[PDB]
Order: C-alpha cells, then structure tokens, then sequence
C-alpha cells in the first residue's frame, strides 16, 4: 500500500526518501 | 554485536491513533531483535528515524529517559491515549448496521470496539445480549434471542440467511 | 535456529475462499517446519503477518488463543466454514466445460472441488462415473465407459485425442 | 554450507507453454546442485515454490510419488510434454533464410535448436552438412564447401563478405 | 570493533542557516561516538565528508589545527554563530498562542526552544511558571495556576477540555 | 565460500561494440573478487545473468566451455571483434575537424583510434607527424611543425592560441 | 585491509575548473592512505573510476603510467594545467562583490583563487594591500586601513558590522 | 546514466528488472 514512488519500498512517502533528499543525488 | 539504524525503511511523522504507532514499534522491535543491537548501545542511535514534528518532540523530552523501556513508554504514552470507559459505551451505540453490509464486517467491528474496557468485567451472555437491539431488520425477523448462545451460531445462522435471498 | 517468522513473505487479507486460505496455511506450516523454530515461540511472533482487516479481526478474539495449534484451528473456523453437503452438490454440474479449457486444467479443479465432502463417503468407481457426465461433444465421441476404468486412463485417452 | 529452500527466488504458476517450463526446472536444479541442500531434504519443502494456482495440484497428487526424481518427472509429464526427436527435424528445414537477417544471428539460432537431440549422434562434420542447405544466395556464389574446416571459419568469412556492403 | 569514517552517510555542503549545522554535528558526534573510532584517527580522515563548496574552504585552513574539538569549534565559528541567551528570551515571549492550535503542539514547540540555556539554571516549576502567561482565553478560565503539579497534568486537562468541543 | 549471482544488479543483452562488454566484463570481476566466490563453483551459476538472445546464445555452444577462463575467452571472442590493421587507416583519414571543436577532444579521439595496431610500430615522432594535414585552418596559421616534439607542447601552443580569440 | 577501489562513491568526468579536480585527487588519496590498500596493487583497479569521456582518455595513454604516483601527475598536467600568472592577476580586480554576498564567502574564494601564484613571492601585508580595494562602500565606512593588522582581524570586525 | 525507473539502480532499463518482472510483484 502507498509503495514508495522511488525506492520501491514499502515505508514512506515520495517527499521524503534517504536516497533522494541526500545521499549526494539529485544532480 | 553493535551497528546503527541508519538502514532502516521506517519512520514516525506523529499522528495520534492507535495501528500507526503500533505497528511501528513493532517493526522496530524486530529490527533491533534481528540484527543484534544491545539496549544500551541502542538508545544513543535512536534520534535517526524521527522527522518533522517527531524530532523536534524527541529534542524536546530527553533528560527524563535512561534505558530503552522507559523511551518506548514515553513514546506510548505521549503519542497514543487510553481513551476512559464512558466514551466507549457512548461510541458503541450511535452507529447501527445499514442495509448493504455483511454480517461479518459488523460483528467484528463491533466486537473490536468493545475489548478496550478492563478485562473480566463482561461475561459472554450479556456481551451478546448487549450485541442486539443494534441488528437490522432483515436478520432479526427470523433468528430469536433464545435460540443462540455463543458467537459461533450467530454467523452461521447469519450466513444461512444471507444465501436464500 | 532464527526462531522467528521475521523473514517470511507471505501475508493474509480478507479474501472469503478455500484455495487462498488452505495455501496460506500451509506454507506458513511448512516454515515453521522446515527451519526449526520452537513449538512455543512462534505464538509470540504470529502478529506481524496480519494486515487491513484480518489484523483487527485479530485483535478482537486474542484471549481465546492459547497454543499453536488453536490459532490456526481458529483462522479455519472463522474463514473456512465446512460448506454442506447440498451446496457442494448444486456448485458442481453447474458451467458445462467450454470448447476451449484443456482437459487437464478442467480434470484438476473438479477433482479439488469434489473433496469437501465427508471422508470415505464415495469410492473411485462412483466418482468416475459422476464426472462422465459433463465433457464436450470432442472428447465423448471417441473414447466410451466401458473402455477407461481407474482414475488416469482418461487423461492419457484424452491428451492423445487433443493432441491432433 | 547448510541450508534449505526458503531463500529462493524462483517460481513458478500455471502458464502452459515450454520455455518456462524448462528454464524454471533448469534454474532449480542447478540451485539444489549449487547450495549442497541433500537429496531428499528438498522433498519435505518444495511446495515453497508454487503460485496460487499450482498449489492445489500439488495438495492433489502429493501421495503419487517418493523420491525427487519421481516428483520432476510428474510435474514434467502434467505441465508440458518433452519434444520427440521428429518434430525437431521438421521445424529445423521449414523456414529458410530470409534477404535480410545477418549470418550471425542465423547461425545461433539454429545452433540453439539443435542441442536438444540426444547427445552425441551428431559430430561437428555432419552438423556443419546440415546447415549449409538454407543459406541465402548473397552467400552460397563466393563461399564453397571445399573449405569451411568448422563453424568458426564460416562466420569468420560470412563477416568479411558482409562488410564489403555486399 | 575497528572502523573509520569511510561508510558514514551523512555529509554536509555550504548551506548558510542555522538547525542544519546542528544536526549535522550531532550526528556526525553520536556516530564517531557509537562506532568506537579512536580521538585521534578520526581527524586524519575527515575530509571524505564534504561537497565541492566546502571542500576549498577545508583545504584552505587545515594547518590552524591540532585535535578535534578544535576543528569542531572552528566549523561551527566559521559557518553558524552560536546563539547567545537574550535572543531565546527575546524569541519566546514574541508571537502569543493563536485561536486555533491545539495544546500539544504549543507546548511542544515551547519545551523544543527551551531546551538551549545551559542545564540546571531551570528546574520544573519556574518552567512551568514561565510558561503559563500565553495560554489562549479559552483554557486560562476554566483550569487555573492552583493545581498544575508539573507539565504532565496540563496537558491531561487541556485534553479533556479540548473533547468537550470547548 | 559459496553463493550464486542472483544478487547483481548487471545484464549483457548483446550488442556488438566494445565499451560495453569491457564494461560489463570488468563488474563481473569484481564482483567475483569482492564476494569470494571460487573458480569451478562460480562457472555452473553464470547462466542467471544472460537475458534475451544471450541466453539463446549461451544455450547452444556450453559442451566446449571447461573453466571460467574459457568462458571469458569465448564471450570476448564471439561479441567484440578484432578490427583488422587496413580499416583503421581508412577510419582515420576520412573525418577532419570541423570550425567548432576544441582542440583537446579531437586529439584525444584521434589518439585513442591509433592504440589497436599492434604495438611496437610506431614512434612518437612518425605518429605526430601523422597527425597533422587534418588540423583545420584556424591553428595552421600560427604553430610550425619545427617548432614542436612531444605531445605536450601541441595542446599548450592550441590552449594560447585558444584563449586569445 | 580490503585493497581494492570496489568500495568508492567518486567517479570523475570531463569538467575542466581547479577545483573539482581538486577534490577528486584529495579524496581517492585520503580514501587510499586511511583503508590500509597496498601502494601498488590499487593501479591495477584504477580503470574502474573513469566514465564518459575519462575512459577515452585512459585508453589513450596506458602506455606511459607505471607507478601509482606518476597517474595522479598526468591527471594533474592533462586536466590541470599551471595557469600563468597574467591571467590570474587579470581575473582578480574583476567582479567586485556585490550587495548581498557576505563577507565570509567572498573572503574564502578571494584567498583560494591567490594560491595558483608562484611560491613565496608574496607575504601577509602585500596580500591584504591587495584584497582591501574591492569591499563595497558598506563594509570600508568603519573599518580603515590603519586598524586591522594581520589576516584574520578582518573578518571579526566585518562579522560584528554585519550582525546589524 | 538511464538510471532504472523502478529499482533506482543504474545497471538497466524498465522493461525488465528483477523485482517488477518476478519475485510475485505486479499484484
Ligand atoms: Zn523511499
Ligand atoms: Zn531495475
């Protein structure tokens, strides 16, 4: 339910990610 | 035999129900039953899965824990509250069932809601006697109260009429 | 060994039918098996499989659950009733099978279907002669009773006759 | 290296064509060769592997066998029957090389197709004869049988013959 | 349990505010902390934790150092000024509570920015005296100062003033 | 000690060049090398990477392979050949630069076509030599060809005369 | 110790500015010092860095890399070459800083930008002479030449008159 | 480079990934 947009794991939201917001991404 | 919980998938925004923080806190205590972590190594890493509001709560009440059962009760404490006894009762009887629902779906609602009242203070007869009087009239036309005793032949007479219509 | 049902994918919703239940069932018996967990610690742990509605179903009915094997004697009761025997009989000879299902597909559901009823009630011979009674003009022409008698000539019969 | 099924990630429901049948049998084996799992431990935990639509077959004709031999050779004969060798030789000679496939591919498929006779009734020389019958006209009128000395040699001028742009 | 910084990952760039330096120094603390590195190895590897804003700014004074805290002190000079204590006091007396938030929420903003002074200048009632001249209308005329008996009481009868539906 | 190749994140579908068989070539290495699998327990697991006309590929020549020596040598061989030394030659002097195009990009990929003949035969001063008549009009004005050796120099005399227009 | 680059996040393309070389270098050498990899055995592995036009490059000059230190020397003259000091002295006194920068970045790149001159040819005074020409009208009113000594007085002063 | 949709990892395209394909997902 909700599978999360980026990460294909089932925990969270699009918005915040640990990949995404860091993790030296978005470039 | 040490680690942090930096490779977790879960976190707690702060929403005051009940399966929310249930549910995470247990997966939080498989995680940390799994990889191994010890209590006291485990507490100092903590402030890494709250966000948002949750983090600023965790900088806020700090000094008053010490070990990793006084920091689960705060959390139970704080972010999910035991609701008293009149409000249940008063809840239970402003909802009864509509035309289009299965016997099924409302019994276990019903039954759900009513668990949170302290234990021993009910006996299966007048729990089910309390049950009636709720019961749409397409069932109780037919099923009479003194031919039925425990949950059990509730459903079956329910399903047996739920099949010839 | 890891005494816990921590690593296992599989889950249960609300669904109301036999194959989905007596699946679930049976894998979560078979890993409980095959990996050594304790008898007892599993009780513990059987929480975290739930989900939707079958988690507050759960939660209505904990007091009554004492040991293993009343939980799952307690998850068939409530969502797999002993269908009676007049319903088993009017669901089959019901949907003829079609020109297109193959005959294996068709043999396995109603042979899967016919074992709700009591134990021991019917032998080979009657079965087998229940089921004649419903394949397709194609199959029926060639092949006759009195030639097939046990259980499995008929499906060699009928894949050499569907082979061309 | 002690282990069991439960961390497998191959599977299989209830299509009914071939290639899945065969690559899902291949894949198991080789992971049960692979791990060191015994020979008959895998039995008692197989039904870890099914669908939602298998798995009532399975609880159908679990009694109809005994050793992990017998258990292949059911699903084998109930899912997808093995090929005769004489439906091989009439595929292989039906579709002849079209105008425009490169040699390359033409070659590997038909090498692929001819590894599932049983091994050994074919050598290199007859194989190389049998395949030298359907190859379009851009290639038959320079190279001759008088030397092909294998397979390697042929692709090795069918490419020299295709980069000159014919 | 041996290790250096060279999995960590947390970073931080040149970003100019304030609660970012914060938790990234914590962060980075409470890690070198927990995993056990030495006091001194740690700083002979601490460049792998920068961006490309930062890292020029790095290279341009690591001779003005000599142990740890010296370094941590200096990034927190350089890129965030620590706040002295007039300003909390001047920020907590500023915006009033407003006439639609909830208690919870007000109180725990409240205890998040007084968490700042230095420890033991503070002790539960003289908060709690502190805090009590904001409140909203519609909570300072039932409940009154005469039974509080620490924080974990007003926020009970503020729950159940607040079910009522005021 | 053991373990199979189901974890990878890489895939080689085939297609005809030769950075990305280099590439996928070396992930597999160094995956091999990072887990710790052996030799002859590594070859019977490799078929779980090829997808596509790979697999159909892999699937007819398996009877020669041996070892995973072998392995690599045949899928270098039958996906990546060898250019004979004519062809180069011919690549070489069929594209001279255009007006737009720094300097750098066009000696690095005139370089890096010349290092697939064998080596050994030619000299700095002979392949520099070579490399001028393609230098477009807006250098060949200024830089004399006695008045360079190394490599080093051309980029240096091209960056200034860069720089000043 | 593990001694291999199969561990690193860095990679490298083909930009062209001192200072993303810069990192780069500093970080493969500090990440080759601290895991204990042998002085020779990471040249084997270095090819595994490269992407885009980089791998080209690589392929073009194998031949003349032996040891580990002379590959960082031709990344250093291929990528970096030593500016001459006309253009250096031309791209400073150019872009005097604007309203809205603050003092501490301005400050920073000012003094990372003087280091590519030549070594010892200037001391502490000449280079505040030099720098002190450029502030704008706000923060030159208050402070005056006269007052501030060394390098680093500068800031403390020009920090105290931003506060308001 | 292409990094895949679904996984986030930079190793193929959508079409075929390990997760979506396989392993009981696409419910
Ligand atoms: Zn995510
Ligand atoms: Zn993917």
């Amino acid at each position: 339910t909700t599978r999360c947009t980026y990460c294909s794991f089932r925990g969270h939201t699009f918005d915040n990610c640990r990949k995404r917001q860091k993790d030296r991404q978005e470039e | 035999g040490k680690g942090n919980f930096s490779a977790c998938t879960h976190s707690f925004g702060g929403t005051r129900d009940h399966d929310v923080v249930e549910e995470f806190i247990g997966n939080i205590e498989t995680y940390k039953d799994v990889e191994g972590i010890s209590d006291e190594n485990a507490l100092k890493g903590i402030s890494l899965l709250f966000y948002g509001m949750a983090s600023t709560w965790w900088q806020g009440v700090r000094k008053e824990a010490t070990t990793w059962k006084e920091a689960i009760a705060l959390i139970r404490e704080h972010f999910s509250p035991t609701k008293p006894a009149y409000q249940i009762y008063m809840e239970f009887f402003q909802n009864k069932q509509d035309d289009h629902d299965p016997i099924d779906t409302f019994v276990i609602q019903k039954r759900a809601l009513l668990a949170q009242l302290p234990s021993g203070r009910h006996d299966e007869e007048t729990e089910l006697d309390l049950l009636f009087g709720l019961l749409n009239i397409k069932y109780r036309k037919h099923i009479s109260r003194h031919s039925v005793h425990t949950f059990k032949d509730l459903l079956e007479q329910g399903r047996i009429i739920e099949h010839n219509n």
